[PDB]
RNA sequence: AGACCUGAGUGUGGCAGGACUACCCGCCGAACUUAAGCAUAUUACUCAGCGGAGGAAAAGAAAACAACCGUGAUUCUCUCAGUGAGCGGCGAGCGAAGAGGGAACGAACUCGUUGCCGAAUCGGGUCUUACAAGGCCUUGAGUUGUGGCACAAAUAUCAUUU
RNA sequence: AAAGAAGGUGUUAGCCCAUUGAGCCAUAAACCUGAGCGCCUCAUGAACAAGCGAGUAGCACUGUUUGGGAAUGCAGUGUCAAGUGGCAGGUAUUUGUCUGCCAAAGUUAAAUACAGAGUAGGAAGACCGAUAGCGAACAAGUAGCGUGAGCGAAA
RNA sequence: AGAAGACCCUGUUGAGUUUGACUCCAGUCUGGCUCUGUGCGGCGA
């Protein structure tokens, strides 16, 4: 919206809040991130850090479909469990069978605690949530 | 005509290699006149000759003998060494087509000539060359 | 729309204003200033885009 | 077969007695015109597999052209500008001589649809090419259906387009994969699709 | 025989259990066959050509010996490594008989 | 006076708007909802075209490849052409009664195959066949109570008639085994990866000590 | 200077040595163009040429 | 004498030429500008210049992607991704592809080669209501190969009358 | 009133006029219809061991192009293959295993563009309203101007 | 009055001209292979 804009306001003020001194001139210091190690040091060193190198190695022609990998902890698979099937899930009886992969999740993490024990599919696990999950009552059944 | 007068000094002048040495020698008079007379009495069928026995032979339903002609048929007939005498010429255009022809009736022991002609074999068989 | 002339600035020396100016005469246009929001005939002020 | 002594015979390009058929020829097309009509090719074995027939409405033509590379054609070898663009007779053409060649025909030969050429012969100064053309209006040309379709009217130059063998080569139509993602279906067509900015309606 | 696969997701045959079918024949098997005709053909026209400038020059002296110079000649001018040693092997089967 | 403001990267110095010297660079979606409808009238114009077979040929379940979309599946090209002759149907005759048939396709496996199979078992139960002579009937074809209640689909994946893409089941809530109480799950899923992922780190070591 | 490499100055000087390389490219090969020697001939009379 | 080959001259029947050129195909090809200077780089494989079609063009039927439980011609769209790719005085800046959801889709075929046949071909005449994918006739082209049959969607060749 | 529609008429029209529907009439071919339907003529569906594209690919130097980096594509020249296989698998080399495909010949609809085209005809708009909007609401690329390329109104 | 000082200075503004400025480019020269074949020899390894 233009009435909305401080434009609308300033409309007679003749500088358009920039100054009689000092104007408003076209590229006063440099078009885009010019001077990065020049004239804007101390912008680009103080806020900015880290820029200006290089670091690692060169993955040429990455693909970002073998290198996938979603996480899901322990806490949160309440999340894939369905609402009328966790209460009937107690230790030593019946439990529900989690598939991670049909869901995000290929890897499962050990944070936190548990709410309710299941049967985890997991194409991945960790040392601390398997052994996790084997005290609380479930298990971990590996998955390609 | 300056130039057809040029090439034929410069095949002349130049030291030839034995693979076009060989369309140079070539058979004799007894032995080509001889031969031609043997390919014109066994030359193909003309046109009227193979419309008819055809329409007189669908009239049956109501190749006598030749020589094989042609570069892809003269070859099959070495190939299935069916050929008892092969008779090449020596001056085909590209040389090529039939630089390699007197060694493919050496490796097959077909008995071969290189005649003095293409224009005396169509002759023979009816054709221009 | 009001950038199809050959306008030119006629430069400094002159008692013309530095502007964008018609080329050619023999016409009332010529000589004229061109290419700016506030001549007539020149080109509005941010022309409106159909990619808004 | 036949054939197969004809292709392996222009294998042996470099053999004494190939040396020897391709000296003459050199000779006798560098005291010829740049474009020649004959009336059978010179490897029929090679303008077969290119397309040609023994028909009525087929015709081949070898045309020269010079070798070497392209010196720019700027005055007096002065260039303006930066630095990169200063060279004059290190620059390379973008287009391959055969190419070149094919165009020299149709741009001379109007009324004839060629279709591609390939290599004949060499020199120090030219190279040849037996450039097929065919007829468009002759009346087994249009007959024919294998060949009819270059009596359409999207294919009257060909040549100049980059359509032929030869020109789908200096375009890189050779390759497919990630070795041709730039260029397919045409440098131009993916210019103009990887940087038209794109305005979705509702955004 | 097609090597059944491990339902876990690393280590050798590490994919989905799936009941893998064996290979089945191709017209491009046809390649990694013996060519009996057209070798027949390349020899026949071996034996019409002579020899290349390469040809000649690598089995002059590959008589003298020096079976890693002809290697090395070949390479300059064949290019690929595979082909240097296959030409240098054709050329000591000529002179093989 | 810039700030704590993020490096912009904003990509825009190539000429792409239509200013009085550029003829632009750009691409709008005005006509949007017009394509749309177009589309739209245009396969309806279509479907009456064809009528009464599909709008939409056959198509295979074909699963989908790289190890994130394993677990999924979607429509294929065509049924190759040995999933079609497990069905008892010539390939160059199944492309006329509206299958489409892909020849490059592999089938490296046994379930892949038969999921296959069976969508073209149900698509021949559910063929019609209309007569090329509708007096002299030459085969197992339509017979004209069949050839006049005949209609179309506009199913919009050609899976009326063959129903839609077969997910697997999910897994039955069950008890945890005597095994899987007690068996480290970790541990065998590091020796498995550890036993690729440092092969030949040492397969030659032995190989270093094999030799002395 | 425009016109030539010999002209310009405030006194009408050849500024550089006026004996110029048979190598120079045209334009820079003006004056005497790849002189053996110069100043007048005093002794007998060489044959000029190559 | 005649032939064949390579070239001429005329007769007859045809065609190309210029226009347009928004989009599209092939080449040719800058600089201002940006880097707070400037030469690499950027602008941009863009403007201008030359050639060529169409109602679209171009691409297209795997010497492809992948590394999967695999996918399956091209083109386009959203996304991938302003990218923990990559290129870069590693500066300013630039910059994709595979996968996935879709649009379209009856989408596939034809030569060459090989094998088996060998003028069964093509053009001109002329006759059938007919410049017939018909007969009949023609040395006129053509055997220095036109055509037919088979080649992974394959189960193969000729008969013939149903 | 199945018609309210938005133009004209001397001043604000559903009733003054034109409009605004169902449908009627007439059609060179082409297009579409049991690949519409007969006849003549002409084709023919189904029954009863060989190889597959050579100055090519590659390699070297140079030039350019690319995100493509010990070289993504191309070009020049030198060199120049293999098939008792070759190409691609995004760090160079030699050697293996693996997987995908079979370059160097050809046609091919639709989905895509129309960023200063054109034909025939529609729909319009939170646009402009005679210094605005096309230069041009008008005998406008006109009168005029410049040797010319070209420039170019007012109204 | 005339005309955004034609002097002077500033600008990370030019341009004409110069040159053992910096980076290059035509031209001229020089070497390599090429085009490029046939003989009798000779100096060589
Ligand atoms: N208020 C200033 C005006 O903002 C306008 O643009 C404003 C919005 O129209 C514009 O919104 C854009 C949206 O148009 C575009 N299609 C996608 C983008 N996600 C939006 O940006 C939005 O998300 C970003 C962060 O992601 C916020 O910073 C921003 O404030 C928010 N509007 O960002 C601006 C924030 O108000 C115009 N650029 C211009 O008229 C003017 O600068
Ligand atoms: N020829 C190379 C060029 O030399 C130029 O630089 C050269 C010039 O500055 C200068 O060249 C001078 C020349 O001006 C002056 N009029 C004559 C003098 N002979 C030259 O000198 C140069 O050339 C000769 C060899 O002919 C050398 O003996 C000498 O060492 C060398 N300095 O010496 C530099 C060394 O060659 C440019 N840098 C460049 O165009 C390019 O590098
Ligand atoms: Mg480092
Ligand atoms: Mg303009
Ligand atoms: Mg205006
Ligand atoms: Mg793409
Ligand atoms: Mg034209
Ligand atoms: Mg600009
Ligand atoms: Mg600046
Ligand atoms: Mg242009
Ligand atoms: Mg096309
Ligand atoms: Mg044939
Ligand atoms: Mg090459
Ligand atoms: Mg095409
Ligand atoms: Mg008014």
């Amino acid at each position: 919206p233009t009435r909305f804009k401080k434009c609308r306001h300033q409309r007679g003020s003749t500088f358009c809040g920039y100054g009689r001194v000092g104007k408003h001139r076209k590229h006063e210091s440099g078009r885009g991130n010019a001077g990065g190690m020049h004239h804007h040091r101390i912008n680009f060193d103080k806020y900015h850090p880290g820029y200006f190198g290089k670091l690692g190695m060169d993955h040429y022609h990455r693909k970002k479909n073998p290198m996938w990998k979603p996480t899901i902890n322990l806490n949160n698979l309440s999340r894939l469990i369905a609402a009328e099937e966790a209460a009937k899930a107690t230790k030593g009886g019946t439990l529900p069978v989690v598939d991670l992969q049909s869901s995000g999740y290929a890897k499962l993490l050990g944070n936190g605690h548990i709410q309710v024990p299941c049967i985890v599919k997991a194409r991945y696990v960790s040392k601390l949530a398997d052994k996790k999950i084997r005290k609380a009552g479930g298990a971990v059944v590996l998955q390609a | 005509v300056t130039m057809q007068r040029k090439k034929r000094v410069l095949q002349r002048r130049l030291k030839v290699p034995p693979a076009l040495n060989q369309f140079t020698k070539v058979l004799d008079r007894a032995s080509r006149n001889e031969a031609l007379k043997l390919i014109k009495k066994y030359a193909p069928e003309t046109r009227k000759a193979r419309r008819e026995r055809l329409h007189k032979a669908a009239e049956e339903k109501k190749a006598p003998l030749a020589v094989v002609t042609g570069l892809q048929e003269v070859t099959r007939a070495i190939e299935k060494k069916q050929a008892r005498m092969v008779v090449i010429a020596n001056n085909v255009d590209p040389v090529e087509l039939v630089l390699w022809m007197p060694n493919l009736c050496r490796a097959n022991k077909i008995p071969y000539a290189i005649v003095k002609d293409m224009a005396r074999l169509g002759d023979a068989i009816g054709r221009k060359t | 729309s009001g950038m199809n002339h050959s306008a030119h600035s006629w430069g400094t020396g002159r008692a013309v204003a530095r502007i964008p100016r018609i080329s050619g005469g023999g016409t009332s246009t010529s000589g004229a200033g061109a290419f700016g929001n506030m001549c007539r005939g020149g080109r509005m002020f941010a022309p409106t885009k159909i990619f808004r | 077969g036949a054939f197969m002594y004809l292709n392996e015979l222009w294998k042996k390009k470099s053999s004494d007695v190939m040396r020897f058929i391709q000296r003459i020829r050199s000779w006798e097309f560098r005291h010829q015109h740049t474009v020649v009509r004959l009336r059978r090719p010179t490897r029929p074995e090679k303008a077969r597999m290119l397309g040609y027939k023994t028909k009525q409405g087929f015709c081949v033509f070898r045309v020269r052209v010079r070798r070497g590379g392209r010196k720019r054609p700027v005055h007096k070898g002065i260039t303006y500008g930066k630095p990169k663009t200063s060279g004059v007779l290190g620059m390379k053409l973008n287009k391959n001589n055969q190419a070149v060649a094919e165009q020299r025909l149709g741009k001379r030969f109007g009324n004839l649809r060629v279709l591609n050429s390939y290599w004949v012969n060499m020199d120090s100064t030219f190279k040849w090419y037996e450039v097929i053309a065919v007829d468009p209006m002759c009346k087994t040309i249009r007959r024919d259906p294998r060949i009819n379709w270059i009596v359409n009217s999207v294919h009257k130059h060909r040549e100049q387009r980059g359509l032929t063998s030869a020109g789908r080569k200096h375009r890189g139509l050779r390759h497919k994969g990630h070795k041709a993602s730039k260029l397919r279906p045409s440098y131009r067509a993916a210019w103009r699709r990887n940087n038209r900015i794109v305005f979705l309606r509702k955004r | 025989a097609p090597t059944p696969r491990t339902g876990i997701i690393a280590g050798f045959n590490k994919g989905h259990v799936t009941t893998r079918r064996p290979r089945q024949p191709s017209p491009n098997d046809r390649f990694a066959v013996p060519h009996k005709h057209l070798r027949a053909v390349k020899a026949i026209i071996a034996d019409l050509v002579g020899l290349s400038p390469l040809e000649k020059r690598v089995q002059e002296f590959l008589r003298v010996g020096k079976e890693k110079r002809a290697l090395k000649y070949c390479k300059k001018r064949l290019g690929d490594f595979t082909a240097a040693k296959k030409k240098r092997s054709k050329m000591e089967e000529a002179l093989r008989h | 006076p810039k700030g704590n403001n993020a490096i912009p990267h904003v990509h825009q110095k190539k000429h792409w708007n239509p200013c009085s010297s550029q003829k632009g660079n750009v691409k709008v979606f005005l006509n949007q909802p017009a394509q749309k409808h177009r589309r739209r009238r245009l396969r309806l114009l279509k479907a009456k075209k064809v009528f009464p077979r599909p709008l939409k040929a056959l198509r295979p379940q074909v699963n989908c490849p790289t190890v994130r979309h394993n677990m999924k599946r979607r429509l294929g090209r065509g049924f190759s052409p040995a999933e079609l002759k497990a069905a008892g149907l010539n390939p160059q005759y199944a492309a006329t009664i509206g299958i489409r048939v892909d020849s490059r396709r592999k089938n490296k496996s046994e379930e892949g195959m038969n999921v296959n199979v069976q969508r073209l078992k149900t698509y021949m139960s559910k063929l019609v066949l209309f007569p090329m002579n509708h007096k002299k009937v030459q085969k197992g074809e339509a017979s004209e109570e069949e050839v006049k209640a005949a209609t179309q689909d506009r199913s919009r994946f050609g899976d009326a008639a063959v129903g839609a893409v077969v997910y697997p089941s999910a897994e039955t809530p069950r008890a945890v085994s005597a095994e899987e109480k007690s068996m480290c799950v970790y541990a065998f899923l590091k020796k498995n990866h550890s036993a690729v992922r440092f092969f030949g780190a040492r397969s030659a070591r032995a190989a270093r000590k094999e030799a002395a | 200077p425009v016109e030539h490499p010999h002209g310009g100055g405030n006194h009408q000087h050849i500024g550089h040595p006026s004996t110029v390389s048979r190598h120079s490219p045209p334009g820079q090969k003006v004056g005497l163009i790849a002189a053996r020697r110069t100043g007048r001939i005093r002794g007998g009379k060489a044959v000029k040429g190559a």
